[PDB]
DNA sequence: ATCTTTCCTATTGCTTTAAAGGCAGAGGACTGTATTGATCAGTCCAAACTTCTTTCTGCATGTACATGGAAAACTGGCCAAGGCAAACACGTCCGGAATGATGGTATTTAAGAACAAACATTCCCTGGTATCAGCAAGTACAGTGCCCTGCTGACAGAGCAGGAGACACAA
DNA sequence: TTGTGTCTCCTGCTCTGTCAGCAGGGCACTGTACTTGCTGATACCAGGGAATGTTTGTTCTTAAATACCATCATTCCGGACGTGTTTGCCTTGGCCAGTTTTCCATGTACATGCAGAAAGAAGTTTGGACTGATCAATACAGTCCTCTGCCTTTAAAGCAATAGGAAAGAT
């Protein structure tokens, strides 16, 4: 009889679902065929991006005295790295706002 | 300006022949390297097909 | 009920209890990170794709996914990225 | 006397409210209508879902305040603090518009 | 049903609070009807390709997502509104 | 030869208004006091200074340019209408209450 | 053997002596030629593949193409575009 | 027996090639299949973009007094054309230079002095 | 072997010129070695791309193909060398 | 004395000479040192097509030369006709670079 | 430096609304086997790169002179900021109804797959016409000095009107 | 016989002649740089012939798109009330634009020499073709369990009110 399934996602330690991954992979019109390691590196890479992203949001929510993350958190973790603003440097963030940031020259003497 | 010898009225670059009178580029050169005329049979032309705004 | 629509919401989620244990997160900010989570996956697949076709391969392997996230990512995020994946696919590997 | 603040204090306390907040600053109805007005242009009897506008409304005022950033930075390498239409306009020609 | 003369709809204080997000301390007077032009012309850009995204899926309704997709054909990704 | 009683300005007036386009330059100015006067064949320098200066100063001559740039190298210069006539009835040396604008 | 590579540079010639019979073009005019072939052909069939991955169709149809047309091309050019495509598709179909 | 073979590009009148766009359309992964009128419009659209350039490019050879077209001649009729500047303003070509251009502040100015 | 200090042989004149091109009239003399950053980091990152399309393919030779990939991702797309 | 140009003649003259042509302005062999010199911290042992480096030439050329025309739009903003560091730095800020 | 005014932040209490948690099912992931087609490994070779040597300059470096552009200082007036008051148009919600989008069934049209023929496209090879190189006239334009033409500060000299002295007329 | 109007001569104001200086602007001359026209050299593109791999034609299958219907949800229009925002006006302050000055940091031109460009040659080294081998992905069927929709609970955030501290502006 078959053993006892198993995620893709256990087997490779993470919390991105692997097999979504691959069957968006095969559906998404990229290639003829897919790797088997393709999705578990793409899964992972996807899941490293959210844990930084949600580390910094989670710091400036902090900063805050807020316990819930709302888009301007995220918008103010991602300005104030240099990585991901470059990373994320053409997107726009919705009900995020801009950074406080006044010219030095515009403040009195 | 004209070819003195086959007269067409646009080229890359005139030339005069023996007699001094103004020479395409093309007839000028096959008499240069020839000896002969160039013939008109041998000159090309045509007629523009598509067009647009 | 109404036709089923998948996201990340729950990964994200669980990913976000990993990090920050005692923080929550609106239905705005999941919203934002189910875009980037697409937008980024877009990204990489779509450079993967081309890598194989410069290539004139037909599969896209875990190298295709390791060069589009050198070419894409920036910096220190390009190597920790490159990190994970690699130690993702040598757990896999085993089994 | 009446108290006043001299020119350019509320502007700077101005400043730093809006770039604090994250609201819409455009008020809603009349943007729609604008929208409406601009999309009949292309096509008749045209539905529109709230959501699209909202999404339409976010890009616009994200559009214009990085726009007024470009256009304040060369304002300032004039050595002016006023913006002017041609501030605005070097702008748009060197990011390419 | 018509609608005639909508761009004066964004007013001059609507303009000063964007201007005041960016940054800026002192606004020219003439600032407001270069910025009605601006925002004119990208709105229009923006919502053609929404219409025409709108079009070839034979519906009569623009969605949120023919603006993001109008949007990120352009290079002006928008998060918060896909899906 | 003797010196001729008229004035500076009573020449300038009576050589524009003899003109058969009531307009003359400068240079065509020179030209008729040199062929109807042989007295001022000496002393150049000083009376063509004399010309010039009053010219300048006196308000009822205004300068007007020339369109198609024509010969050129000068300007065309006109009696003012609100002058009317100021050496009339043999006045010709010392005019009376010299013609201003203001 | 060696591989053989193909190019748009005989059609392009066709096209330069249909616009003007008596001009001709260099070696590295016909190489831009062909990169903007290329990339015109890159930019259609990518926004046609992407609107029919939107609308969930499995075909790229002459509507995709027409669709990608008028959103890539600007102004007058996607008007003729127009006009051509459907003059070609029409000629097709009745021969 | 089997009818002679006709091309599909001279069936739709077109002279860029039908087939092998069909053909680079279903290697290129854009979909799972591809209509038959597809790689027709897409032809000649392509042939007509390629007809304005080089209608273009051949005028501003003629103004040059040349008879090649040259990467110069397809930067000029490029960038003199809005639409086409336009579509292709991301794009560099090789050996095509830049257009003329000065800013009038630039250009010498007329001094009242005229001495030295 | 060893490359050290070959920045500089983008010399003064070689800056002139391009900048006359750019219709450049007056050039302050501290402009060459900001130029000559410039024109540093640009080719960093152009050459990176291609070298890691170098290395994807398992080959040990810089093809023009790998530059012009290079250059396009980045925005900045080439016509003249096989694209 | 000699014959002698005032400035900016000859600046005008070169401005119309090298807009006219098309060839490229910096030396071959020292941009080839360049481009090994850069690529050699990313791998050793590399070789180069010659189109290659006649790619990344042409590329970083132009590249160069929008950079200067856009640093000259900056420099005219603030009432100069002379480029400075600040205007290079103005021009990459408002492209995003 | 001190006092008044305004704004902002911080703290406390109520509430409301949005997120977290629990449950059902279905569609999508997982397991196992056979097929097969993509990729890997080793060999070879030719062509494309790298390296070294020689000439020959054209181009870069360094120098000196002096021009004019950038920056600083000053002034003023006019354009924008700040604040008050009335109006008005937005925001919120509520209801009616018309529309359009989704889903399901019958079906009809069109595309994928397979196989063979042949024909269009690529490569290879030759001449001849465009393009490049050099020289010499011709043209355009910059830089400079001279002259005419304008305007203004300054003085000095004839013309003619007005006041003072002498004659003739009125009281 | 005596006082005053009118005639005559001297003096002062008007206005014109004469010096002198500095500015704009037109035009002539010298010199440098670019363009045009011609001839001769060359190089590169057009045209003709072999082969190969790609396109077209025909048939069958199947699945993707089409037409019709139903229904439900979701968008449009209108209406009403409250009040926060907008618009217009007035006052004034400080910022932008114009003007002047200086000097230093750029441009122009000359001279020297050095290394970049081009050619040749040899070495070498590696990118791609070819063959066999192997291994990893696809396809299919059957199992079952993870994720999404729905519903309920509660705590995080919002709103209102108050009080204290910070900062701006005036004296
Ligand atoms: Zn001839």
């Amino acid at each position: 009889a078959r053993a006892k399934a198993k995620t893709r996602s256990s087997r490779a330690g993470l919390q991105f679902p692997v097999g979504r991954v691959h069957r968006l992979l095969r559906k998404g019109n990229y290639s003829e065929r897919v790797g088997a390691g393709a999705p578990v590196y793409l899964a992972a890479v996807l899941e490293y991006l959210t844990a930084e992203i949600l580390e910094l949001a989670g710091n400036a929510a902090r900063d805050n005295k807020k316990t819930r993350i709302i888009p301007r958190h995220l918008q103010l973790a991602i300005r104030n790295d240099e990585e991901l603003n470059k990373l994320l440097g053409r997107v726009t963030i919705a009900q995020g706002g801009v950074l406080p940031n006044i010219q030095a020259v515009l403040l009195p003497k | 300006l004209s070819c003195a010898n086959c007269q067409t009225t646009t080229t890359t670059l005139w030339r005069r022949n023996a007699e001094g009178e103004p020479v395409c580029n093309a007839c000028g050169l096959y008499m240069k390297l020839h000896g002969v005329p160039r013939p008109l049979a041998m000159r090309k032309e045509g007629i523009q097909t598509r067009k647009r705004k | 009920k109404r036709s089923r629509k998948e996201s990340y919401s729950i990964y994200v989620y669980k990913v976000l209890k990993q990090v920050h244990p005692d923080t929550g997160i609106s239905s705005k900010a999941m919203g934002i990170m189910n875009s980037f989570v697409n937008d980024i996956f877009e990204r990489i697949a779509g450079e993967a794709s081309r890598l194989a076709h410069y290539n004139k391969r037909s599969t896209i392997t875990s190298r295709e996914i390791q060069t589009a996230v050198r070419l894409l990512l920036p910096g220190e995020l390009a190597k920790h990225a490159v990190s994970e994946g690699t130690k993702a696919v040598t757990k896999y590997t085993s089994a | 006397k009446p108290h006043r603040y001299r020119p350019g204090t509320v502007a700077l306390r101005e400043i730093r409210r809006y770039q604090k907040s994250t609201e819409l600053l455009i008020r809603k109805l009349p943007f729609q209508r604008l929208v409406r007005e601009i999309a009949q242009d292309f096509k008749t009897d045209l539905r529109f879902q709230s959501s699209a506008v909202m999404a339409l409304q976010e890009a616009c005022e994200a559009y214009l305040v990085g726009l007024f950033e470009d256009t304040n930075l060369c304002a300032i390498h004039a050595k002016r603090v006023t913006i002017m239409p041609k501030d605005i306009q070097l702008a748009r020609r060197i990011r390419g518009e | 049903k018509v609608l005639r003369d909508n761009i004066q709809g964004i007013t001059k204080p609507a303009i000063r609070r964007l201007a005041r997000r960016g940054g800026v301390k002192r606004i020219s007077g003439l600032i407001y009807e270069e910025t009605r032009g601006v925002l004119k012309v990208f709105l229009e850009n923006v919502i053609r390709d929404a219409v025409t995204y709108t079009e070839h899926a034979k519906r009569k309704t623009v969605t949120a997502m023919d603006v993001v997709y109008a949007l990120k054909r352009q290079g002006r990704t928008l998060y918060g509104f896909g899906g | 030869h003797a010196k001729p009683p008229y004035s500076y300005i009573s020449l300038i007036t009576m050589a524009i208004q003899q003109a058969p386009s009531k307009m003359l330059t400068l240079s065509e100015i020179y030209q008729w006091i040199m062929d109807l006067f042989p007295y001022y064949r000496q002393n150049q320098q000083r009376w063509q200074n004399s010309i010039r200066h009053s010219l300048s100063f006196n308000d009822c001559f205004v300068k007007v340019a020339r369109s198609p740039d024509k010969p050129g190298k000068g300007s065309y210069w006109t009696l003012h209408p609100d002058s009317g006539n100021m050496f009339e009835n043999g006045c010709y040396l010392r005019r009376q209450k010299r013609f201003k604008c203001e």
